[PDB]
RNA sequence: UGGUGGGGUAAAGGCCUACCAAGGCGACGAUCCGUAACUGGUCUGAGAGGAUGAUCAGUCACACUGGAACUGAGACACGG
RNA sequence: AGAAUAAGCACCGGCUAACUUCGUGCCAGCAGCCGCGGUAAUACGAAGGGUGCAAGCGUUAAUCGGAAUUACUGGGCGUAAAGCGCGCGUAGGUGGUUCAGCAAGUUGGAUGUGAAAUCCCCGGGCUCAACCUGGGAACUGCAUCCAAAACUACUGAGCU
C-alpha cells in the first residue's frame, strides 16, 4: 500500500460490471416474444403479474416486463425492450415499452400517456 | 446567543417489558453571530421540548471562537472519533459551500464563505465534535512567538 | 413570458408583483386572501428550500424569464467578478423587457414585452425587436414614428408619479423618448427579494 | 507549388480568410506553412478589413511563393 | 551531447553496451524511480572492459541497434 | 534500524512537548543541528546546545507557554521515502503563513518567507506549526 | 547479436550476402495472448484525475482479399 | 388584412413545503430507495385542481461525480474484510556519522518550442444570443546552455 509497494504493483480500479447482460451500450433492443406466462410476486407481497419470455437480435433468452394493463402480445410479436429492475419480479431486469412496433398500448390511461402509449 | 440553527431530530426508541417507549433526542447549536458557538440535545418525549431542552445546554459551554472577520484563519485539518473535517478559507463572494451539520456550526460565527466537509463517518452527533475542535485552537496572533509574524 | 389568467398569481406571494391589468388598483378584486393551490385551505412547514424555490419561482414569474434563459443568468454572475446576487439583478435591469415600464412606455411589462416585438422600441437609431437586449448606461431609447398616436402609450404616462419614480432616468415626455443613464445597485430595487438566497438554490 | 491564398473559415453566408501560406499539397483549411493576416469582406464598424503584415510576406514572396489571382490584388490595395 | 553509462558486456568485438542509468519521477506517484537505458556503443579499437565508465556521441546508424559511438574512457 | 536522522528528532521532541520535560538530548548531527537554529530565530526554542565532545548532541531548550506548550504539531513531509522536492511557485503557506515551512535550499536551509523573496525551492522538510 | 570482404538503396544500416566468432533480448515485464489507429483534444472534476478520440486540424493506415513490380520528380498507385 | 395560423408534457406517499374526493379492495397495479394496495387509498387506475419548464417534456441507455467505494493528494488490517507460521537472504526500496569533490535528482534564469484549432479574458459583428474572429492569456511540457552547493546518489579519506 506504500509508494514504493505502489510503482511495483499499482492499485487497480476495479471495474463496475453492468446491470443488463442485453442492450450491449444501446438503449433499445429489438427482440421476439417465445412465451408470455404468469408469475407469482416474492412473498411479502401477492399478486399475479405477467411477463414475457424474448429471443433478442443479440441471441438472447431473457425475460421482459409487459408493463400494461391490457395487451395483445400474441406469443410472437416484435416487441422493444427497455431497462430497469422490477423490484418485487426476482431475477428479471426488463421491460417491454409501450407502443413501439406491435405493442397495442394501454386502454385509457389519460395520464402519463408517454409512458404506456397513447395517442393525444 | 440568540442566532440558534437546529441539527437534526432522530426518533430513538428503547424497550420495556410492556413495549417499545419512543423518545426524541435533537441537536442544536446556538451561535451569536459573532463567534461563540455552543452544543447540546435533550431527551424527553417530545418534539418542541427536545429542541429546547437541547437549548438547555445549547447557551451553556458557548467559547469565542477567534475570528478573523468574515474569513476562517487557516486551512484545517481536524477529527473526533471517525469524523474528519476539513475547511479553508474562501475569498470574497461565495456563500454558503458547507454540508448539513456543517452549515449550522459555520453560519452563527460570523464567518460566511467557510467551505468546509465530513470524511470518515457522517454521523451528525460526532460531526458537530470535530468542527468546534477545528475552531478551537484560532488564533492569528496568539501564538507565544516573539514576533509579529 | 407566462400567458393566460393573471389574478391567480397574485395570491402565492403576497406582494403586488407588478402584474396587473388597468390602472386603479391589484388583487382588490380578484379575491387574493387564501393561498392557492390543490387544496390550501391550511397551511404549514414554510420553510429554507422550498422557500429558496418560493424565491426563484416569484423572480422567475415577474421579468418574463424561463429557466432555459434565467439560469443561464446565474452563469454570468460567477463570469462576474465579485457580489453575485445584486449582480444578478444588474441584466435584469439592462434587460429592456422591465426597462420600457421602468420608464413607463407601456402598462407592464406584459405590454413592455409585447411591443418592442412590435417594433416600437429602437435602441440608438437601429431596429431592434428582442425583449433581451442589453442596455450599455449612455444610449438613448426612443419610440419607432409610427406608434405615437398609439393611444395605450397615452394610457402608462398617469404612473409615473403615482408608482413613484425610479430616479435613475432622464426622460422626454414630449417626444416620447427616454434616456438610461447607469445601472442601479441594490438601493435602486424593491425590497422583496432575497439575492444571494435566490444564489444557494444551485447545488441542491 | 508554394502559394499565398485565400482561405474559408467564418460561417456559411459569413466569409472569412485567413490569407495562409500553404503547399498547394494539402487542403484550402488545413496544413497552412503560415498565416500571415487576414482578410474580411463583410467588415463593418470597428472592424479592421486586412492585417497584412510585410514583415513576412516579403519572405515567401522572396523564397518564392505566388499570389494566386486575387492575392495579388489585395497587395494592391495598399 | 554526453550521455554516460557503466559496461555491462564486452565480449563482442568493436561494440559494447552499457547501463545509462538515471534517477526520474514517476508522474502520479512523486517518488523518484531509477529507470535504466541499455544502449550499445560501437568502439573503434575495442579497448572497454566490464565495469569501466564511457562517454558516448551520436551520429549516422553504425548497425542495426547501434547509433552511438565511443567519445573516451572517462574513469575505470 | 533508524532509517532517518531528523525525523528521529522531529518526533522525540512532540511526545514530549505533552509530557512535563525541558531539555531534550540525543545524539546530533550537522543536519539535525542547522535545522534546529532556524526556529530559535522564529521564537520556537532556544539554545541549540552542540556538547562539542565526541559522540555529539543537542540539547534543544523548548520553551512552554502555560498549559499547552508553543508547538501543536510538527508534520514530516519530505520523510525520507517521498522527498518532496519542490518549487519556489508552490511552496506550502501551512497555516495561512504562520507556519514558517523551513525549506533546504543551496544557499540556506531556510523559512518559506526568505525561500520565496531569494527564489530557491527543494525539500520542504516539515510543518512548524 | 556483432566483425570484415563484397553486393545493394536517392540516401546510413544483416537491408541483401558469403564466411568468422557466440553473442543479443528480458522480471524497470521479454516472448506469447487478448484489445485498439494515435495526438492536439474531448467529457465529468475543487484539482489530482478518471473516462475518452463522432464534426474540426496534424500524422498514420487501407482501398473485394493476398502477392507483386511498373511508369513517374513523387506509388508499391482508391475511379492504374 | 386581422388576434384570423400557434402548447404541450410529466408527475403531486416522501428528503422536494406541486399534496379533497370518485372507481378499485393482498384484486387490478405503480415504483429509483423505502414501500403502496389486504374497504374513509395524499403511494394504484380516472376525473377535479396545482406544479416543474416550456416546442419540448419525460425515461431507457452510456460516461464521470457524490465515491476517502483502490485513498499519490487521500483509507485500511487484536476482535468488522485483511499479518504468510516463521526464517536465511537475490534484485530492489531506503540507509549512522565528518570534511572535501562531483553536479545525476533537486533550484533559479536564459532560448527554441510546446502547430493552428479548442479553451481562458478583453473585445469587434450578426438588431440580440449562439456563432464568428482580432488581440493576448494559457499550454504545469521537452532538450540544450550558464549560475548554485543545504540535502540525496556517486567518488575518496575518515569518525564510533
Amino acid at each position: 500500500a506504500t509508494i514504493n509497494q505502489l510503482v511495483r504493483k499499482p492499485r487497480k480500479r476495479m471495474v463496475d460490471k453492468s446491470d443488463v447482460p442485453a442492450l450491449q451500450n444501446c438503449p433499445q433492443r429489438r427482440g421476439v416474444c417465445t412465451r408470455v406466462y404468469t408469475t407469482t410476486p416474492k412473498k411479502p407481497n401477492s399478486a399475479l403479474r405477467k411477463v414475457c419470455r424474448v429471443r433478442l437480435t443479440n441471441g438472447f433468452e431473457v425475460s421482459s416486463y409487459i408493463g400494461g394493463e391490457g395487451h395483445n402480445l400474441q406469443e410472437h410479436s416484435v416487441v422493444l425492450i427497455r431497462g430497469g429492475r422490477v423490484k418485487d419480479l426476482p431475477g428479471v431486469r426488463y421491460h417491454t415499452v409501450r407502443g413501439s412496433l406491435d405493442t397495442s398500448g394501454v386502454k385509457d390511461r389519460k395520464q402519463g400517456r408517454s409512458k404506456y402509449g397513447a395517442k393525444r | 446567543g440568540y442566532i440558534e440553527k437546529l441539527v437534526q431530530v432522530n426518533r430513538v426508541a428503547k424497550t420495556v417489558k410492556g413495549g417499545r417507549i419512543f423518545a426524541f433526542t435533537a441537536l442544536t447549536v446556538v451561535g451569536d453571530g459573532k463567534g461563540r458557538v455552543g452544543f447540546g440535545r435533550g431527551k424527553a418525549r417530545e418534539v418542541p421540548a427536545a429542541i429546547q431542552k437541547a437549548m438547555e445546554a445549547a447557551r451553556r459551554n458557548m467559547i469565542q471562537v477567534d475570528l478573523n472577520g468574515t474569513t476562517l484563519q487557516y486551512p484545517t485539518k481536524s477529527a473526533h472519533g471517525a469524523s474528519k473535517v476539513y475547511m479553508q478559507p474562501a475569498s470574497e463572494g461565495t456563500g454558503i459551500i458547507a454540508g448539513g451539520a456543517m452549515r449550522a456550526v459555520l453560519e452563527v460565527a460570523g464567518v460566511q464563505n467557510v467551505l468546509a466537509k465530513c470524511y470518515g463517518s457522517t454521523n451528525p452527533v460526532n460531526v458537530v465534535y470535530a468542527t468546534f475542535k477545528g475552531l478551537k485552537n484560532m488564533q492569528p496572533e496568539a501564538v507565544a512567538a516573539k514576533r509579529g509574524k | 413570458r407566462y400567458i393566460g389568467p393573471k389574478c391567480k398569481l397574485s395570491r402565492r406571494e403576497g406582494t403586488d408583483l407588478f402584474l396587473k391589468s388597468g390602472a386603479r388598483a391589484l388583487d382588490s378584486k380578484c379575491k387574493a386572501e387564501n393561498v392557492p393551490g390543490q387544496h390550501g385551505q391550511r397551511r404549514g412547514r414554510l420553510s429554507d428550500y422550498g422557500l429558496q424555490l418560493r424565491e426563484k419561482q416569484k423572480v422567475r414569474r415577474i421579468y418574463g424569464v424561463l429557466e432555459r434563459q434565467f439560469r443561464g443568468y446565474y452563469q454570468e454572475a460567477s463570469r462576474r467578478k465579485g457580489s453575485t446576487g445584486e449582480n444578478l439583478l444588474q441584466l435584469l435591469e439592462c434587460r429592456l423587457d422591465n426597462v420600457v415600464y421602468r420608464m413607463g412606455f407601456g402598462s407592464t411589462r406584459s405590454e413592455s414585452r409585447q411591443l418592442v416585438s412590435h417594433k416600437a422600441i429602437t435602441v440608438n437609431g437601429q431596429t431592434v425587436n428582442i425583449p433581451s437586449y442589453q442596455v450599455k448606461a449612455g444610449d438613448v431609447v426612443a419610440v419607432r414614428e409610427k406608434s405615437k398616436n398609439q393611444l395605450r402609450i397615452a394610457q402608462a404616462l398617469e404612473l409615473c408619479g403615482q408608482r413613484g419614480r425610479v430616479e435613475w432616468v432622464e426622460v422626454d415626455l414630449d417626444k416620447k423618448a427616454g434616456t438610461f443613464k447607469s445601472a442601479p445597485a441594490r438601493s435602486d430595487l424593491s425590497a422583496d427579494i432575497n439575492e444571494n438566497l435566490i444564489v444557494e438554490l444551485y447545488s441542491k | 507549388m508554394v502559394t499565398i491564398r485565400l482561405a474559408r473559415g467564418g460561417s456559411k453566408k459569413r466569409p472569412f480568410y485567413h490569407l495562409t501560406v500553404t503547399n498547394s499539397r494539402n487542403a484550402r483549411d488545413g496544413r497552412f506553412v503560415e498565416r500571415i493576416g487576414f482578410f474580411n469582406p463583410v467588415a463593418t464598424g470597428g472592424e479592421v478589413r486586412l492585417s497584412v503584415d510585410q514583415e513576412r510576406a516579403t519572405y515567401w514572396l522572396g523564397q518564392g511563393a505566388q499570389p494566386s489571382e486575387r492575392v495579388a490584388q489585395l497587395l494592391k490595395d495598399a | 551531447r554526453t550521455l554516460t553509462g557503466r559496461v555491462v558486456s564486452d565480449k563482442m568485438d568493436k561494440t559494447v553496451t552499457v547501463l545509462i542509468e538515471r534517477r526520474v519521477k514517476h508522474p502520479i506517484y512523486g517518488k523518484y524511480v531509477k529507470r535504466s537505458t541499455k544502449l550499445h556503443a560501437h568502439d573503434e579499437s575495442n579497448q572497454c572492459r566490464i565495469g569501466d565508465l564511457v562517454t558516448i556521441r551520436e551520429t549516422r546508424p553504425l548497425a542495426k541497434t547501434k547509433a552511438w559511438t565511443l567519445v573516451d574512457i572517462v574513469e575505470r | 534500524s533508524m532509517q532517518d536522522p531528523l525525523a528521529d528528532m522531529l518526533t522525540r521532541i512532540r511526545n514530549a512537548q505533552m509530557a512535563e520535560k525541558t531539555v531534550v538530548s540525543m545524539p546530533s548531527s550537522k543536519l539535525k543541528a542547522a535545522v534546529a537554529k532556524v526556529l530559535k530565530d522564529e521564537g520556537y526554542i532556544a539554545d541549540f546546545q552542540i556538547s562539542s565532545e565526541v559522540k555529539p548532541q543537542l540539547s534543544i531548550e523548548l520553551k512552554y507557554f502555560e498549559g499547552k506548550p508553543v508547538i501543536e504539531e510538527v508534520k514530516r513531509i519530505s520523510r525520507p521515502g517521498l522527498r518532496q522536492y519542490k518549487s519556489v511557485e508552490q511552496l506550502p503557506a501551512v497555516r495561512g503563513g504562520l507556519g514558517v515551512s523551513i525549506v533546504s535550499t543551496n544557499k540556506g536551509v531556510m523559512t518559506d518567507r526568505a525561500a520565496r523573496a531569494a527564489g530557491v525551492g527543494g525539500e520542504v522538510l516539515c510543518t512548524v506549526f
